[PDB]
């Protein structure tokens, strides 16, 4: 019909208000595919999952995008270009359950930040968060297969749960690790994420960090109960971090 | 066209019908789309696999968890198929 | 290609240069190759048999068939080599032109048209025939499970999504019932073989039961020979045996068919390769798959001319 | 005539596919298809007159429409000094060229420039007419690899030795049989990592007294293992067919 008028409605994400949210993009055949989620943690540096890298290819990131199908003005595209992608030098693709499931992609060109678009707040080396942790999961669900994909930036309550709480055998078992942080396992799904998309949590101050990244779901599905979306704690990553951006 | 991006095969090698009956019971889970290119047999015999890449975290901690042996076969399906795609250009003629 | 002598063996076609390579081999050995058209596909593409002979009527033959799994790509363009090889060997060759002589050779390119077509245009990794359904959605079954041989019975799927899906009822593909009535009719078919890919297997009946053939002995032994055979040219490595025991139990398949048909020499090759490429084999093997895959081919063709029957 | 202004190596010292004295071997062009906007280089080939490449039969598609990329080292770049692109004007592919057989792989191509002929841009010496050359000679297979594929490119111009291997002892039935003809060339030695560095039609250098001439044309192997034991390269001897050359060089 033409620019149909924006309806925020149902788990429709407040429009910027996850201002950090970033979208992974491949080529091809000419077209971009959104694929991954991320949070822009530096003017010029994004940190995503691991395993949302595939060296072969040809990525850009998009920054300040809601609704997917419809330009709105607030969109930057970056090229991503080729040796800017930064694997964890201990992602291994044969050990998903081994962790170090992280990564970072160098901007080349850096963030125009303002009102709309924003660094995310990173948790403090080591930090970690207690059991039913109220944390919101934001993306376009492309973590869930069966059915079509939103166009508009959607989110979720996943309140995380502890390790001792998520290591327990008829959970995520001994496949958990002190690395990683667990979120949600009830009823309220998961499938609103991204593979490496963010789970802001919200901080001893009012503000938001992102204290994880996306790494697996169950085969069963993004709701499977018992079952928890396991992130990766970018808090055990915070040395790695520093230094990529620093010497690169 | 069908798009192959990321997608990988994997060789699973399930030791002894119990393993083979749990990478089985992820073939019934249809929202997966696994392609089987050499579906399960008699244990022993290889298991190729090609996981989309929305379910390829799941899988592979599915078979982890399990503890069943795989190795990546095929890192980027897509790009295989570029390659093809490519060679039959350059050698086309009348 | 204006010829059939700069054709373009060492890449991958599309239905048309396949359909356009038959003509030109036809109108360039008239007297030894000619074109049938054993029916349609589900679609309406023509299904073609290149039939290879020096006369007589009725004399005893060998099917050979490629394709039936569309993905699986080097079976279609060693059967178009098959076809230049049997052409450039008759009258030059005594252990290939002694058999020319006594039978006729049926080739079957491409046995699943649609599928093929498919391939090109849509799904790179589609295998099955292209039919559809009024209780369902998806499309296809696997046609080398839609046999009239234990049909139905376990080693096939019954959902219409499954790629092991055995269709209706046996026969019901147009792929296959063309090829079932051809066979049939014609009634003097000593050799059945069927290529597929990948595996590098070579395989005898059963399929399906677990119930041994009259005459495994035998057929295991030409095995042997043809493995071994394969083997000369550059050492690449086959294992074989039947079918249930060398792979699992599989529902209506060809050879299975052609057995009870009566048809004591059938076989079912697994081509090239191991699982390193797969359905994906780098054009640089087609010459060389092709070529090996011959050895082991003369070798039945031979046992076959040997044994009439 | 086959004369460098950048001497190459000899079996100096580098172990491995060596990589290339960038313009050491100035007669190595790379054939360019378009496809979109995009030049790909196909094959090689070598530059033998200001305007007349030769290169192998099988690297001719009557449908791509080509270029030729002279004074090269490095594939991924566009300038390089000593560098050019010129169109073709005429691709004559030996009348009794045969695919399913890979007999009488040559081709010359008829450039349409004069091609400036300067300091990186030079022309390969043609064998003496029957030149059979003896067993073991040490000659060398250039180009950027792309036989192969299966393997990290090459951008970087390659350069590798090939043992002349004599056609008495390629047509053995257990080394290249009957494939083989006096017409072709083998060569190729037992390897180590082999890593295929000439493309199909590529040169097969070779030294006499002096310059170099271009015994070889790049025609085929085994697919998927260049240099297998007792499966050398085989090569289209150009020597074979200097009145061919000699005959279509003036069309
Ligand atoms: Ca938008
Ligand atoms: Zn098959």
């Amino acid at each position: 019909s033409r620019p149909s008028s924006r309806v925020v409605n149902g788990e429709d994400a407040v429009p910027y208000s996850w201002s950090w949210q970033v979208s992974l993009q491949y080529e091809k055949d000419g077209a971009f595919h959104h694929t991954c989620g991320g949070s822009l943690i530096a003017p010029d540096w994004v940190v995503t999952a691991g395993h949302c890298i595939s060296t072969s290819r040809t990525y850009q990131v998009v920054l300040g995008e809601y609704d997917r199908s419809v330009l709105q003005g607030s969109e930057q595209v970056i090229p991503i270009n080729a040796g800017d992608l930064f694997v964890h030098p201990l992602w291994n693709s044969n050990c998903v359950a081994c962790g170090n499931d992280i990564a970072l992609v160098k901007l080349s060109r850096s963030a125009q930040l303002g009102d709309k678009v924003q660094l995310a707040n990173l948790p403090p080396a080591g930090d970690i968060l207690p059991n039913e942790a109220p944390c919101y999961i934001s993306g376009w669900g492309r973590l869930y297969t069966g059915g079509p994909l939103p166009d508009k930036l959607q989110e979720a309550l996943l309140p995380v749960v502890d390790y001792e709480h998520c290591s327990q055998y008829d959970w995520w078992g001994i496949t958990v690790k002190k690395t990683m942080v667990c979120a949600g396992g009830d009823t309220r799904s998961g499938c609103d994420g991204d593979s490496g998309g963010p789970l802001n949590c919200p901080a001893a101050d009012g503000s938001w960090q992102v204290h994880g990244v996306t790494s697996f779901v169950s085969a069963f599905g993004c709701n499977t109960i018992k079952k928890p979306t396991v992130f990766t704690r970018v808090s055990a990553f915070i040395d790695w971090i520093n230094e990529t951006i620093a010497s690169n | 066209k069908e798009d192959f991006v990321g997608h990988q095969v994997l060789r699973i090698t399930a030791a002894d019908e119990a393993e083979v009956q749990t990478v089985k019971e992820l073939e019934d889970l249809e929202h997966l789309q696994l392609d089987f290119w050499r579906g399960p047999g008699q244990p022993g015999s290889p298991i190729d696999v090609r996981v989309p890449f929305p379910s390829l975290q799941a899988v592979k901690v599915f078979l982890e968890a399990h503890g069943i042996r795989y190795r990546i076969m095929i890192e980027d399906v897509q790009s295989l198929l570029d390659e093809e795609q490519e060679q039959m250009f350059a050698s086309q003629s009348r | 290609a204006r010829s059939t002598n700069t054709f373009n063996y060492a890449t991958y076609h599309t239905l048309d240069e396949i359909y356009d390579f038959m003509d030109l081999l036809v109108a360039e050995h008239p007297q030894l190759v000619s074109k049938l058209q054993i029916g349609r596909s589900y679609e309406g593409r023509p299904i073609y048999v290149l039939k290879f002979s020096t006369g007589g009527s009725n004399r005893p033959a060998i099917w050979i068939d490629l394709g039936i799994h569309s993905r699986e790509w080097i079976t279609q363009a060693t059967g178009v080599w098959f076809a230049k090889k049997f052409t450039e060997d008759y009258g030059q060759d005594p252990s290939f032109t002694a058999i020319l002589d006594s039978m006729d050779i049926f080739l079957e390119i491409v046995t699943n048209p649609d599928g093929f077509a498919f391939t090109h245009s849509q799904n790179r990794l589609w295998r099955k025939t292209r039919s559809v359904t009024s209780s369902s959605l998806c499309v296809g079954v696997d046609a080398n499970r839609n046999w009239d041989a234990g049909f139905g019975k376990a080693g096939a799927s019954s959902s219409p999504c499954s790629e092991t899906y055995h269709g209706k009822y046996a026969n019901s593909e147009v792929e296959v019932k063309s090829i079932v009535d051809f066979v049939k009719d014609h009634g003097n078919f000593k050799a059945f073989l069927s290529i597929h890919s990948y595996s590098q297997l070579l395989l005898y009946p059963y399929g399906y039961t677990t119930q041994s053939i009259p005459d495994k002995t035998e057929l295991n032994q030409v095995a042997k020979s043809a493995v071994e055979a394969l083997k000369s040219l550059y050492g690449t490595s086959y294992k074989y045996g039947s079918i249930i025991t060398t792979i699992y139990q599989a529902s209506g398949g060809s050879i299975d068919w052609s057995y009870n048909q009566g048809i004591k020499y059938s076989f079912t090759f697994e081509l090239r390769d191991t699982g390193r490429y797969g359905f994906l084999l780098p054009a640089s093997q087609i010459i060389p798959t092709a070529q090996e895959t011959w050895l082991g081919v003369l070798t039945i063709m031979e046992h076959t001319l040997n044994n009439l029957y | 005539c086959g004369a460098p202004i950048f001497q190459p190596n000899l079996s100096a010292r580098v172990v491995g596919g060596e990589d290339a004295i960038p313009h050491s071997w100035p007669w190595q062009i790379s054939l360019q298809y378009l496809r979109d906007n995009t030049w790909r280089h196909t094959c090689g080939g070598t530059l033998i007159t200001p305007n007349h490449v030769l290169t192998a039969a099988h690297c001719i598609s009557n449908t791509l429409t080509y270029r030729v990329a002279l004074g090269k080292n490095n594939l991924e770049v566009e300038d390089e000094a000593g560098s050019l692109y010129v169109g073709v004007d005429t691709i004559f592919v030996h009348e009794k060229w045969n695919s399913f057989l890979v007999r009488n792989d040559i081709a010359l191509i008829k450039l349409a420039e004069t091609v400036e002929l300067g300091d990186t841009i030079q022309v390969a010496c043609l064998p003496s007419e029957g030149s059979l050359l003896p067993q073991d000679y040490p000659c060398f297979v250039t180009g950027w690899g792309r036989l192969y594929t299966n393997g990290p490119i090459a951008a970087e111009l390659q350069q590798g030795l090939q043992p002349v291997v004599d056609y008495a002892t390629c047509s053995q039935r257990d080394w290249w049989g009957t494939t083989v003809k006096e017409t072709m060339v083998c060569a190729g030695g037992d390897g180590v990592i082999s890593a295929c560095n000439g493309d199909s039609g590529g040169p097969l250098n070779c030294q006499a007294d002096g310059q170099w001439d271009v015994r070889g044309i790049v025609s085929f192997g085994s697919g998927l293992s260049c240099n297998t034991f007792k499966k050398p390269t085989v090569f289209t001897r150009v020597s074979a067919y200097i009145d061919w050359i000699n005959q279509k060089l003036q069309l």
